[PDB]
RNA sequence: ACUCGGGUGGAGGCCUGUAGCGAUGCUGACGUGCAAAUCGCUCGCAUGAUUUGGGUAUCGGAGCGAAAGACUCAUCGAACCACCU
RNA sequence: UGGUUGGCGUAGCAAAGAUCUAACGGAACGUUGGAUACUGGAGCGGGGAAGGAUUUCGUGCCAACGGCACUCGUACACGAGUUGUUCGGAUACUGAGCACAACGUUACACCGUUUUUAGGAAAAGGGGCAACAGAGAACCUGGGAUUAUAUUCCAAAAAGAAAUUGCAUG
RNA sequence: ACUGCAGACCGUACUCAUCACCGCAUCAGGUCCCCAAGCAUACAAUGCUCUGGUACAUAGAGAAAGGUACACUCAGGGAAGUCGGCAAAAUAGAUGCGUAAGUUCGCAAGAAGCAUUGGCUCUGAGGGCAACAACUCAGAACUGCUUACGGCGGGGAAUCCAACUGUAUAAU
RNA sequence: UUACCGAAUCUUUGAACGCAAACGGCGCAUGGGAGAAAUCCCCGUGCAUGCCAUAUUUCUCAGUGUCG
RNA sequence: GUGGAAAUGCGGCCAGGUGACCAAUCAAUCCUCCCACGGUGAGCUUUCUUUUCACCAUAAUCCACUUGGGCCUUUCGAGUUGUUCGGAACGGGGGCUCAAGAUUGAAAAAUGCAGUUGUGAGUUCUAUUAAAGCAAAAACCUGGGG
């Protein structure tokens, strides 16, 4: 079993990944290996980690998937971690109530 | 393991001569060493490019100098702003 | 190829291949987008809805 | 290989069907010269580069 | 003769600088009204290597003044701005590292960076790493401070000039010894193509003033003239003196 | 190996037919022709190669218009009504 | 058929559709080397190929 | 005071050596050749200033060169084409 | 410039190990069987790019060509052959880059910047191009489907099973 | 959800190489990518083998001199040969020992230098999961040698030059 | 059939000009066509830039130009 | 719109993300290979050979649902082959979630093949030098705000 290219493409290029895969027919047959993405992440700026409620959807696929699958049901649910979140309620609320402050 | 003296140098071999590896050690080592964060008190602080330190603990990047955390040029700058405050 | 698993909605849905099986029977119905096959066990109800 | 934008392909295709002998009952007119066909081509000889 | 390789970098073809990864100019805010009445905080956001450079640049994202629209915006660091950091440009800011404020404001003594000659033009002296200004002078009356350029050098400029507070970061790079012509090879990856320096005396009589001859040697003194045309002005030029110092 | 060692070195093609000329002149790189000078607007046409010239003037093709014209400037552009 | 190299499909169809009044179910047409188009059109189980290929001559 | 064992780890324009890139020697073969520069064995580099496809930029009183006047389509101490001639 | 010549039936056709056998074919090297080796997975393997562009395939042919021979051929002649919603490409990315426009310069645009002293929106920074190895990218197998194409062909039990785009429909 | 209709353009054969490209050629030269078995072995070295391919490189007979060789062998001597150890031979794997000057303390170093190594029948060691799995190392007897594949460094002492790796006159 | 010439026909291009272009690619607008459960598909015509004229029922505008 | 104490589950502009970027290694599957077993076919068969060889296949798509990481919560050790880590929250119990993966099944035995699993190995894919820090952008996504 030597397998050959089947895309007109032949390059083994990190967008050309492909799959060597036994067949009902007991062929040994390469496929295209998807190019896989990593999921969305919190901004870069603030350590650029993978979100947990969001799936590495393919935008692709991204497009046909349910708009909670990218997501948390969390203000910024899709933008940042629940921690970065929390960091801005509280530095909304705590930077707010020192400014009500210095009016005084 | 260890060498007499070369250390990280050990591994020129016998070139680039003694004088220029040990004046290459010192830069060498203090830029891979991990320098005290002021921000966390934890030695955090690692070289990730020239003059760029970001900080194993919090996330974070103190600019500083090429192959340590702060230039001796820059204890004055920081004073003399805090004398001005 | 999705499978529709209880009666009821099977009876609800082309034409439609049954396959015997031994130790089965589907019943696989095909339509304009998905095969949905119905697995069925025991025979006694198998032509219980293939003489429908 | 494979790749040929089809206006290559339709000069390939050109000098494809331009590579042919004379046609024999050409020979037989009055006052005929033609004999041989003198822009015959072959892929291992002549290249038509395109 | 045939052109010299001073004079075909001048052409600025094979010898452009490199820069696709550059992130482009490493400039101070546009002089906006804020920056002359009052000042602008931005966040620095992250501090960037820019490859073929030594000092990192950092990414401070200024909010835009006239619109609801953030803008980052980037410009060599200071030593000991971290990501994080509140910016303060402006001529009312602070005195504090990082902060961007007008050279008159500066306290006589203070050494600063990335400071610009003509006011507005958004921050051109002392911008290598390492490298910084020290104030000199004031002279109010006349609204002209006096500054030590990075090299030995006094120069003045107006007080409505900006400066940023500090040294310009990843000093000291030049000290560490190169080593390797490989090492000098990276260095020069992300510059130009300056590298390598063929001497000219071992080039031809064709290729440079310098070259041919049987020994390798310069026929003539080494000390052009500074009105010797291109193509001559090659060795040490309008050199005042010569010799180890 | 200057000689025949280099001639397999060389694989692609600087000209490819030139869409005004048909030459195979066109400059892929450059994109313009060597013949024509195509896509400039003047063809190109050189006092010191006249056998080049005279190549590819007119009268070289169909003249397909200009003999209808010709044949019309001859007979005083006589017309039907 | 060789048909004509500029047409497409969708009017290969339309034009068997009008020329031999008989559906396409499909028409993958190929450029031949020699530079006519070819189209293998394959009519609808409804109708046939060979009732109709005879009907034209064929 | 920070040294002596032992392991760990995998550094290096590190070593031996494939592929690949070269090309020292035999001044070997060939030398109207397989070849208008090749063949053989030997040999050198082979984690790097490496090799390599595509693309792109820079050329003729010019380009490009880790510099041999090297290379710039078998053409270079000034390509090639046409022309003056 | 054409033709011819001696040398001369000479120098050679000596790199990579190899053929043997029978049967048949044929007017006389092929074909099959067997034997024997070789390549030896960085292959005289199976697919592609560039390049080539009909070389493919079948039948015939072997005049010429295949530096010996051919019954055979990548040769010759004739007839065939390349099938896609999903492969690749374009539609539709940007990149080193390029350059139309404008503007400027030039005796002259066949130059230069690449935005234009600049009113570039037609319902803040003009238009475009530039990658078949980068980004993008909805399809899979089985076939008893060819002389030659198949992730392209298959027919109503679509061998079948999907995904996907547009519109529309309950 | 469903269903209905529709899903357009061009590429698509073959080649990709000691006969399909470039080299005036079916030219021993050159030419990017992918897949890539078994055994020995450290192995993509080398040898060999299933699969897939080949049997195409004009053949025959016989075996003058002189040649070419990716062929050997040579008594005694051992570089006397020669300009020159050129070429050839030689070293060789692994293990255990042992390893000098000099040194920038990294090295030199595989320095150098001895030594053991097959076969066979055994032993020992080294783990997993619960309440069977390796395959290396080690040792021991017995026994064998014609020292018997392939592959695989010759070494040392000094002087000159250049520090080093690198580049570089394609074709002296 | 020949000769000539009025009517036409004159495909893709090309100054080439709707935008591109190793793409028989892609538009916007207009009319047509086929067709079809509209979307798709074909077709015709217009659509480059510069400049001159004109807005003949006198187009719409811009200027801290001049005034009113 | 909505569940959940939480991690989070289900149902114009502006900012962020995907695009998006590393040798190796480790691990999982993939694949290939080997072995064991079992079948089936073939072959050897002077002798010997419970034997040698071959084969024992499982596509995309979909549906139900162990390893590595992030996190929630609750009440000096932790950790890797390895250069770590911990009150800026380690470990333990429960949970969340991502990424692979397994198995259940639909496809799908009406196919393949010819007259079976499991087990081992390899392959596969998912720090260092650095004065080197190792593309862009459309598309698309999610949000904040409306
Ligand atoms: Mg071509
Ligand atoms: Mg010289
Ligand atoms: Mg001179
Ligand atoms: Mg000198
Ligand atoms: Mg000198
Ligand atoms: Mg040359
Ligand atoms: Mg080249
Ligand atoms: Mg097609
Ligand atoms: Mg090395
Ligand atoms: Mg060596
Ligand atoms: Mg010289
Ligand atoms: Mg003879
Ligand atoms: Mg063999
Ligand atoms: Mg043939
Ligand atoms: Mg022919
Ligand atoms: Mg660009
Ligand atoms: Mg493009
Ligand atoms: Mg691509
Ligand atoms: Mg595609
Ligand atoms: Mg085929
Ligand atoms: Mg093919
Ligand atoms: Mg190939
Ligand atoms: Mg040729
Ligand atoms: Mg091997
Ligand atoms: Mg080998
Ligand atoms: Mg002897
Ligand atoms: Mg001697
Ligand atoms: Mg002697
Ligand atoms: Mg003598
Ligand atoms: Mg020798
Ligand atoms: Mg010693
Ligand atoms: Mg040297
Ligand atoms: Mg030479
Ligand atoms: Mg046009
Ligand atoms: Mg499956
Ligand atoms: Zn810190
Ligand atoms: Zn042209």
């Amino acid at each position: 079993p030597r397998v050959q290219y089947r895309r007109r493409m032949h390059y083994a290029t990190r967008g050309n990944r492909m799959k060597l895969v036994r067949t009902p027919g007991n062929r040994l047959v390469m496929q295209k290996r998807v190019k896989r993405s990593q999921g969305p992440h919190t901004p870069w700026v603030l350590g650029h980690k993978r979100l947990a409620g969001t799936k590495a959807l393919r935008h692709t696929e991204a497009r046909l998937a349910s708009r909670h699958e990218k997501s948390t049901s969390r203000p910024y649910g899709g933008v940042l971690s629940h921690e970065q979140v929390r960091d801005r309620i509280v530095r909304a609320f705590l930077i707010e109530e020192q400014r009500i402050v210095k009016r005084a | 393991k260890r060498t007499v003296k070369m250390g990280v140098m050990g591994r020129y071999g016998a070139r680039y001569g003694a004088n220029p590896r040990k004046r290459a050690k010192k830069l060498e080592v203090s830029q891979h060493a991990r320098h005290f964060c002021s921000f966390c008190g934890k030695f955090a602080f690692r070289r990730k490019a020239v003059g760029i330190w970001r900080c194993d603990g919090c996330s974070k990047t103190m600019a500083g100098g090429a192959y340590t955390l702060s230039t001796p040029n820059n204890s004055t700058v920081r004073s003399t702003v805090r004398r001005l405050r | 190829p999705r499978e529709i698993k209880n009666l009821k909605e099977f009876l609800a849905i082309r034409c439609v291949k049954v396959k015997h099986n031994p130790a089965q029977t589907k019943f696989k119905v095909r339509c304009s987008r998905y095969l949905y096959t119905l697995v069925v066990a025991d025979k006694k109800k198998a032509d219980k809805i293939e003489r429908s | 290989g494979r790749f040929k934008p089809l206006a290559i392909k339709k000069k390939y295709a050109k000098k494809l069907k331009q590579n042919r002998p004379v046609p024999y009952w050409i020979r037989l007119r009055t006052g005929n010269r033609i004999k041989w066909n003198e822009k015959r081509r072959h892929w291992r000889r002549t290249k038509l580069h395109y | 003769g045939k052109t010299v390789l001073t004079c075909r970098k001048g052409n600025g073809s094979i010898y452009q600088v490199h820069g696709h990864k550059r992130l482009g100019p490493a400039k101070l805010r546009i002089l906006d009204y804020a920056e002359r009445h009052g000042f602008m905080r931005g966040v620095v956001k992250t501090i960037e290597h820019e490859p073929g450079r030594g000092a990192p640049l950092a990414r401070v994202e200024f909010r835009h003044p006239y619109k609801y629209r953030r803008v980052k915006e980037l410009m060599v660091a200071p030593e000991g701005m971290f990501t994080g950091q509140s910016v303060l440009c402006g001529v009312k800011a602070p005195l504090a590292i990082g902060n961007v404020l007008p050279l008159g404001q500066i306290t006589e003594g203070c050494i600063v960076c990335n400071v610009e000659a003509k006011v507005g033009d958004r921050g051109t002296i002392a911008r290598a790493s390492g490298d910084y200004c020290i104030i000199i002078s004031h002279n109010h009356e006349t609204g002209r401070t006096r500054l030590k350029l990075p090299s030995g050098q006094k120069k003045t400029v107006p007080s409505n000039c900006r400066a940023m507070i500090g040294i310009i970061a990843g000093g000291g790079r030049i000290e560490k010894p190169v080593l390797k012509a490989g090492n000098s090879f990276y260095r020069f990856r992300g510059k130009r193509n300056c590298w390598p320096k063929v001497r000219g005396v071992a080039r031809n009589p064709v290729e440079h003033p310098h070259g041919g001859g049987n020994h390798q040697h310069i026929g003539h003194p080494s000390t052009v003239s500074r009105h010797a045309p291109p193509g001559q002005k090659v060795g040490l030029i309008a050199a005042r003196r010569t010799g180890r110092i | 190996t200057k000689g025949t060692t280099s001639m397999g070195q060389r694989h692609g093609r600087t000209h490819i037919l030139c869409r005004r000329c048909g030459r195979n002149a066109y400059h892929v790189q450059w994109e313009r022709c060597a013949a024509c000078a195509y896509p400039r607007a003047s063809r190109r046409r050189y006092n010191w190669s006249v056998k080049a010239i005279k190549r590819r003037r007119t009268g070289t093709g169909r003249m397909r218009y200009l003999k209808e014209v010709n044949r019309r400037i001859k007979n005083h552009f006589k017309t039907s009504l | 058929f060789i048909v004509d190299s500029n047409a497409n499909k969708t009017e290969i169809k339309k034009a068997m559709r009008k020329l031999y009044q008989v559906k396409a179910v499909k028409v993958n047409t190929l450029i031949r080397p020699d530079g006519l188009k070819k189209a293998y059109i394959r009519l609808s189980a409804s109708y046939d190929a060979l009732e109709t290929a005879n009907k034209m001559g064929l």
